[PDB]
């Protein structure tokens, strides 16, 4: 309508899970070893076709590196290691669930055990190198971003650790999102026991479908599935006589096992080219997953973000990482408007002959009586001069009404 | 079972056989293989080198270390933890310190410092 | 073809126009709201006041300025038609994809 | 200069148009028909060479769902079916082309 | 080889319109739900809608 706004009596904090690849299963071949196994005959051939061997080698090598840059850009973020106070009061926010037990061994947060235990993650020549940063070093930088998050805000991510108290960290949030900060000092309570609440749901709701997950088992699925493929190739025949290059040998001549064990080596090479192009390919999709997660890190936990839906749905509080196998989960507490209620707006009061526009918030109308009240929640105040500004004159604005303006 | 007398595996390769002659299930392992890396620092620097084997238990392969990657020779484990230098693997890292030798060492993720809340 | 088929897509254009019409009403009777929440309905030039303090210009500007502003938008969306139907290149990357 | 500034009397509201594609068409291969037609000796032939097609299969198949959740990601934001009142003026801004 | 030269461009040109998707997802998010302070993200000029 022309006079009809919709302004929240209440917010719900709410808290998001969202998960993202980092880094995928780093992988070597011995191209020997995989097309000719132990057998001469074969290599000799294998060292006529060429430099396949070693492009393929440093496409692999170049991907393993690529996974472990991955890896350091996500986490590595945070130039020194933050421990969170001994006593771990924050103004009745509850982190129990998020920062690490000491009790357990591994020394995670209860998240990312969960997380762990959720996803739990043939030699011919195929090996597996571990990556650089051991899941327990991963968790130490989580651990240390989460008490870096806590203890001084987004202060540590743009220069020195500034100490602040946790509630005065939620009431600039609120200002960054266009709420005041009396919202959050009266309502104090209320918002700790929300943001408790959905903390709580979180680990029940990842636990009850493993599909949110899914995309981290996926990339782990992919990978096995590509190197059982190739073992399976092994079997193969290529059109030779027989898959075992033993029987070619002892079975034919010499010149006639020429060809068979060419036949096999083409068969065996475009096996490994195309696993090499497969993960070329795959390498690409994390590079740009991990480049996201990295992108996150520095803006929803580093920081607050004004970008709408890029950290979690609804207007951005704070985030918080959690480790997980070949992946990071975000967990996004997000500041979302409830109870709307309907009201009679104007653009401008005309008083004196003066039109008067509000600083911040808008008028509002319950009926009878005109107030100010800001965007985000219904906090009605008496229209005066020190919340309005005159800057024109009563005929030109369309839909102005006539109210008092105290002063 | 009876009639049966190899084993294969999902990937369809051979893991237990029985012997022809007494009916005894023998395991197949592949015999080990695995990559060699070489850690060297600059050779302006020095002509001094480490070897990695990735994955291979030290007892199949001059000091020697065991660690997740594999098994290290000629360089000395240090308890002290440093910035990474070379990458070797599980959280293992090299480098050439001062006699002046090649010392191998879990990487230190950065300084502590507890804020004051 | 010979074994080379086009599965049709899971949504039809029908939906997909649907889809554009939701979020268009939504953009115009609540403003950025329903993106953040519920869906809460705003006076359209009070929501255009709102985007101008975004860009840093008060709103006295837009308030005095309304019948300007509205031509001009008006002008534009007349003028985005012609500009599409008569260069067929300014498409050319969706038929490149084809 | 160290003392002179420039500052805009008036404004232009402009609307430009960015085109960006979201989905490309799902394609389905038969390997064998393909290959080998409908020829059992070239089919028992191929079936030799290994899981080449079960691969292809997995592959196409990946980027059919693959545009189906393109197509989605973007189009399917709002939860909520949005409709415009009947009566639609809107401050004199004319959206009937969109 | 017809075959898997199709499949690996077909492969290549789905990893491009997903990021294309992506990026329309991006600007659906921010340019239509939102007003952007991003510089040349959403149109030429300072971003209205
Ligand atoms: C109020 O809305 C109605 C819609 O039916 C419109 O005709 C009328 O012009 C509006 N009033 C003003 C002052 O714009
Ligand atoms: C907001 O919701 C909470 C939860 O039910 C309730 O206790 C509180 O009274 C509500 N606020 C107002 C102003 O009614
Ligand atoms: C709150 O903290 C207590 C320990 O002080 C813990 O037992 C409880 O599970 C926590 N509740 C949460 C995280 O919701
Ligand atoms: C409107 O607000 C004023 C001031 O709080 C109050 O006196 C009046 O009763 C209210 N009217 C209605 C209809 O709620
Ligand atoms: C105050 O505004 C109302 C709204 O239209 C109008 O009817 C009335 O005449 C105005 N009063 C004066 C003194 O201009
Ligand atoms: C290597 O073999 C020794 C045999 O005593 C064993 O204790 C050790 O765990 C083995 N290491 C690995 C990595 O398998
Ligand atoms: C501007 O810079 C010139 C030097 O080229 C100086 O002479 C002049 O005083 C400066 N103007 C002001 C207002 O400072
Ligand atoms: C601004 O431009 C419009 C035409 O687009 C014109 O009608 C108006 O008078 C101009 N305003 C100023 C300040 O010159
Ligand atoms: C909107 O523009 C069209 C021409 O594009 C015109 O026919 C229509 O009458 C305009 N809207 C109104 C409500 O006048």
């Amino acid at each position: 309508s022309n006079n009809s706004i919709a302004i929240p009596t209440n917010f719900t904090i709410s808290v998001t899970t969202e998960i993202l690849p980092v880094s995928m299963t780093k992988t070597s071949v011995d191209c020997t070893m995989y097309i000719c196994g132990d057998s001469t005959e074969c290599s000799n051939l294998l060292l006529q076709y060429g430099s396949f061997c070693t492009q393929l080698k440093r496409a692999l090598t170049g991907i393993a590196v690529e996974q472990d840059k991955n890896t350091q850009e996500v986490f590595a973020q945070v130039k020194q290691i933050y421990k969170t106070p001994p006593i771990k009061y924050f103004g009745g926010f509850n982190f129990s669930q998020i920062l690490p037990d000491p009790s357990k061994p591994s020394k995670r947060s209860p998240i990312e055990d969960l997380l762990f235990n959720k996803v739990t993650l043939k030699f011919n020549g195929l090996t597996v190198l571990p990556p650089l940063l051991t899941d327990e070093m991963i968790a130490q930088y989580t651990s240390a971003l989460l008490a870096g998050t806590i203890t001084s805000g987004w202060t540590f991510g743009a220069g020195p650790a500034l100490q602040i108290p946790f509630p005065m960290q939620m009431a600039y949030r609120f200002n960054g999102i266009g709420v005041t900060q009396n919202v959050l000092y009266e309502n104090q309570k209320l918002i700790a026991n929300q943001f408790n609440s959905a903390i709580g749901k979180i680990q029940d709701s990842l636990s009850s479908t493993p599909s949110a997950l899914g995309k981290l088992q996926d990339v782990v699925n992919h990978n096995a599935q590509a190197l059982n493929t190739l073992v399976k190739q092994l079997s193969s025949k290529f059109g030779a006589i027989s898959s075992v290059l033993n029987d070619i040998l002892s079975r034919l001549d010499p010149p006639e096992a020429e060809v068979q064990i060419d036949r096999l080596i083409t068969g065996r090479l475009q096996s490994l080219q195309t696993y090499v192009t497969q993960q070329l390919i795959r390498a690409a999709e994390i590079r740009a997953s991990a480049n996201l997660a990295a992108t996150k890190m520095s803006e929803c936990v580093l920081g607050q973000s004004k970008r709408v839906d890029f950290c979690g749905k609804g207007y951005h509080l704070m985030s918080f990482p959690q480790s997980a196998p070949h992946g990071v989960v975000f967990l996004h507490v997000t500041y979302v408007p409830a109870q709307e209620k309907n009201f009679t707006t104007a653009p401008a009061i005309c008083h004196d002959g003066k039109a008067h526009f509000p600083r911040e918030g808008v008028f509002v109308s319950n009926g009878t009586h005109w107030f100010v009240t800001q965007r985000n929640f219904y906090e009605p105040q008496i229209i005066t001069t020190d919340n309005t500004f005159v800057s024109g004159n009563c005929d030109v604005v369309i839909g102005i009404v006539n109210n008092t303006v105290y002063d | 079972l009876p009639f049966q007398q190899f084993g294969r595996d999902i990937a369809d390769t051979t893991d237990a056989v029985r012997d022809p002659q007494t009916l005894e299930i023998l395991d197949i392992t592949p015999c080990s293989f695995g990559g060699v890396s070489v850690i060297t620092p600059g050779t302006n620097t020095s002509n001094q080198v480490a070897v990695l084997y990735q994955g291979v238990n030290c007892t199949e392969v001059s000091n020697v270390f065991q660690t997740r990657a594999g098994c290290l020779i000629g360089a000395e484990y240090v308890n002290n933890s440093y910035e990474c230098d070379i990458p070797i693997g599980a959280g293992i890292c090299a480098s050439y310190q001062t006699s002046q030798s090649i010392i191998a060492y879990t990487m230190s993720l950065g300084a502590e410092n507890s804020v004051a809340y």
